[PDB]
This record gives C-alpha cells, structure tokens and sequence, in this order.
C-alpha cells in the first residue's frame, strides 16, 4: 500500500509509504498497491498516481470531483517518489537447467530495493513431492550444485524478503539425467 | 514473430559421441543389452574405444544399436525504451536550425 498526498501549488505528489507522514500543504488522495496483486509488471507508480488524479479536482484536490474538472494534465505534475522501491528480482532463476552427473550449476539471483538488509533463503522440493523441505546452510545469493547426482534433482526455490516483509519468489527446476541405478 | 508470444525455444541435438548422450537404446557388440546407450561417449582411453567399438560380423543381426537425445533452451525479450520532450520555442527560436 503506497499512501499519495498531492499539493495544490507546486503540484507534487509525493507517493510516501504506508506508514508515513504527509508533508506541509499536501492532502491525501488515495492509495494503491505498488506490486499490483493481479499484474505484478506491466504496471508502475506513474500509473497508480494517476487514477488516484483522476477521481480529485482541479479547483481543489480535496473534495473529490471528475473528468471536467479532474486532474488529468499529469505533465504538471511531479511524483516524489519517497517511499521504498519494490524488490525487483532483476535476473531470476532459470526455468530449467539440465546437467549430467558430475557437473556444476550455479543457480543466481539479484535483488534491488526493499529495506536495507535483504535475507536470502533457499528451498527444495522433491521432484514428485508436494512439501517444500529447507534447505540447509545457503543464506546467499547464489546456490551452487558441486558433482550433482541424480538424487539432488528436483525444484529448487528462493525468496528473499526485506526487513519490512516484502518478499518476492523465484524457482528453478535442475533435471539431471543419469543412467539408472 | 507475432502472436507467438514473449520466450523462444531452439532444440540443441547432442551428438552420438557425447556424455549428455544419456539413453537406454543400447545393445553391445556381442547382441546383449547394455546400461549406455551411446557407444563409448566422449573417452579418451585406447582399451574403451576398442572395446565397445561397432564391430559387425558376417552374420549381423541386432548386435548393434543406439540412441539419441534432446535437449532445450530459452529466453525471453523485455521492453525498452526513453524519451525526450521539447517546446516549440526551443526549436524556432534557437540558434542552431538542426537541432531536432
């Protein structure tokens, strides 16, 4: 939930956090989740202070109005931004790896955003299994399979989440052939 | 193309002579059935090329076959893009004619 408060003068709606304080001469107008639930991309702050624009007037930004007399003209206006970004996993995990015994992957992730100390976690499903065990160990940003062997196949999965609790996912599944025992 | 989607997809075709050839298609030289299904892999050693080595005799029946493998690979096109904005004024008014 991302709290906006638009101003009436210089125009600025600074998009604070949920938990904020709105600045001298700005007004609350609305809120809106930043990681929309139902499309996580495809959708951007600029986007959310927009609709919530689009409800306010231009006499005033307090007393909701609409299209005649709405805010529209979003060039005049400068989004602020003032509250934490979101935690962009910008290279996740590959879909699919395929190895032989004896090989070597190294699964990775960048994460971008969020409070300051992020927390990496890594987890493992069985390869028919419904449970996701734990993995031990890890705490890092990289996982590495040395001599992986035909049991350690399977889903392998990390999520990271910030000192606020904004956690984001990614999974991997490492399919290694081996003659059969 | 269009209408496709956002990711792609190759087939990378191992080799017979490879490692990654994993398969159980495999008869020995002899007509028995063997674990590997290629014929020696990616070896080196002299006494494992000449063994496992396709030898036929006069009479050849099934005493020779392999398999083969497939494999996969992926990615995935992102948008983007930037843009600039200029008035009126900054391209009639200005000193240089080929600004824009």
């Amino acid at each position: 939930e991302l709290k906006v408060a638009f101003n009436k003068d210089t125009y600025v709606a600074t998009v604070l956090d949920a938990s904020g304080s709105v600045p001298s001469g700005s007004v609350n107008v609305g809120t809106f989740f930043h990681p929309d639930e139902t499309y996580p991309d495809s959708y951007v702050i600029y986007h959310g202070v927009r609709e919530l624009l689009y409800k306010r007037s231009e006499v005033d930004p307090a007393q909701p109005g609409f299209w005649p007399e709405n805010i529209t003209n979003m060039q005049a206006v400068t989004i602020d931004n003032k509250a934490t970004a979101r935690l962009v996993l910008n290279t996740s995990l590959p879909r699919v790896v395929s190895t032989i015994e004896g090989g070597k992957v190294t699964l990775s992730v960048v994460a971008l955003g969020g409070k300051a100390p992020l927390k990496y976690k890594w987890e493992f499903r069985a390869p028919n299994a419904s449970t996701w065990t734990a993995v031990s160990g890890q705490t890092t940003a990289n996982l590495v399979l040395d001599n992986i062997d035909a049991d350690k196949a399977g889903e392998y999965k990390v999520t990271v989440t910030d000192a606020a609790g904004t956690s984001v996912d990614s999974t991997a599944l490492v399919a290694v052939g081996a003659y059969p025992p | 193309p269009k209408n496709m989607g956002k990711t792609i997809k190759v087939y990378e075709y191992v080799p017979l002579l490879d490692d990654r050839n994993i398969n159980d298609q495999g008869i020995d030289a002899n007509g028995a059935h063997i674990v590997n299904g290629n014929l020696y892999g990616s070896s080196k050693d002299i006494g494992t090329i000449t063994s496992k080595l396709p030898l036929l005799t006069e009479n050849g029946g099934r005493v020779n076959r392999v398999g083969f493998t497939r494999l996969s690979r992926e990615g995935s096109i992102h948008k983007f893009g930037f843009f600039y904005e200029f008035t009126q004024e900054s391209l009639d008014f200005d000193s240089d004619d080929q600004l824009k």
